[PDB]
């Protein structure tokens, strides 16, 4: 399974109780059981911390709830201590999800008194983490299939909160790895593979081939237009592109294919074969060009035993002309995806700590 | 068709 997913983000402990138990027991004077309760809930924020962004890395749902949990309290706990103006001392630590950092001294970090700056790299790793379970899931079950697509588009559209978020909520000029360049074409890579989770459920589920070319042509849009924001760019993992520019000529050529069986069913043989020949062209493309990255023997072979049967009886029976490529209609486009939006709470079941307040 | 493409966003649900 050759599905793209994100690494997370690293992020030194830190303290998150004292820092608030002093800024809570300024503007609450009763220091005797209830209005120094906060000051316990404050306790349970600074474990929830730990819990979801310390502990050893757990790709499953459990922990992707803690995560979110967590980014849904801080969102809560922004206008109680009003934090447009500093007055609280706290330093988030994290380092960078993809620069390496020259071994030449030090990886890429950024420290920053900010709940813009952790709120950002948080939502990062629910991304980032939805992005793995994904990639993990059995495409050879429905469920499997329907996890997927669902934690496709919430990490597509978590991705997005941030490009549009990120420069605004911190002082700095951010980490690369959560610039709105970088996380951009996340969140379209996690659109893309979306896209063909409904093209693998579509395939699964025998659907009309006419539906089944529509959603790969639209998933080569997205694989095509990501690979075109990896270009000229070195920020993520040198994996990334040439599997993006393979899956955006497999999809081509499966949606080539399912037109080509379209065609046949409508008696179109000359038809069928210039879309079988497009088809094995793309596919021999990426056997010859992304060898290291995809296995594309078994299609090839489904094109091949296809296209020789088709030439056989055209050639003896049918006599249809070949067309040229240019001369045949557009195959059309279906998008069943989208960029899940962020509007807090994103966890289930949650509950604002300091409701209170 | 517009019918089929409606039963698979509904299964997204």
């Amino acid at each position: 399974a050759t599905f793209i997913s994100v690494q997370l983000k690293k992020t030194s402990e830190v303290d998150l109780a004292k820092p608030l138990v002093k800024f809570i027991q300024q503007t609450y004077p009763s220091g005797g059981e209830e209005q120094a309760q906060y000051c316990r809930a404050a306790e349970e924020l600074s474990k929830l911390r730990r819990a979801a962004v310390g502990r050893p890395l757990d790709k499953h749902e459990g922990a992707l709830e803690t995560l979110l949990r967590y980014y849904d309290q801080i969102c809560s706990i922004e206008p109680k201590f009003p934090f447009s103006e500093n007055q609280i001392c706290l330093t988030f630590t994290w380092k960078d999800a993809f620069d390496k950092g020259s071994l030449f001294g030090g990886s890429v970090k950024l420290a920053l008194a900010s709940l813009g700056y952790e709120k950002s790299c948080v939502l990062f790793n629910c991304a980032a983490l939805a992005s793995q379970i994904a990639a993990e899931q059995n495409l050879d079950n429905d469920e499997g299939l329907k996890i997927a697509a669902k934690h496709y588009q919430f990490a597509s559209g978590a991705f997005l909160h941030i490009k549009e978020t990120v420069l605004s909520a911190l002082s700095r000029e951010p980490t690369v790895d959560i610039s709105p360049d970088t996380v951009g074409t996340l969140s379209l890579i996690m659109l893309a593979q979306a896209q063909e989770v409904f093209f693998l459920k579509a395939t699964r589920d025998k659907m009309k081939d006419a539906i089944i070319a529509k959603l790969a042509n639209q998933a080569a849009d997205y694989f095509g237009d990501a690979f075109k924001q990896c270009q000229y760019k070195d920020t993520l993992p040198k994996e990334v592109f040439p599997v993006l520019a393979a899956k955006h000529c497999i999809m081509q050529a499966n949606a080539e294919y399912h037109q080509s069986i379209l065609a046949k069913q409508q008696k179109k043989f000359g038809e069928e074969i210039a879309r079988l020949q497009h088809a094995a062209e793309l596919i021999k493309t990426v056997a010859s060009r992304y060898d290291e990255y995809v296995n594309v023997k078994d299609f090839s072979d489904k094109i091949n035993r296809a296209l020789a049967a088709a030439k056989k009886d055209n050639d003896f029976i049918y006599h249809d002309r070949v067309p040229d490529l240019k001369d045949l209609d557009p195959i059309g486009k279906a998008t069943l995806v989208k960029s899940t939006p962020v509007n807090v709470p994103i966890s289930q079941k949650f509950t604002d700590l300091f409701e209170k307040m | 068709e517009d019918d089929d493409i409606k039963q698979l966003a509904a299964w997204a649900t």
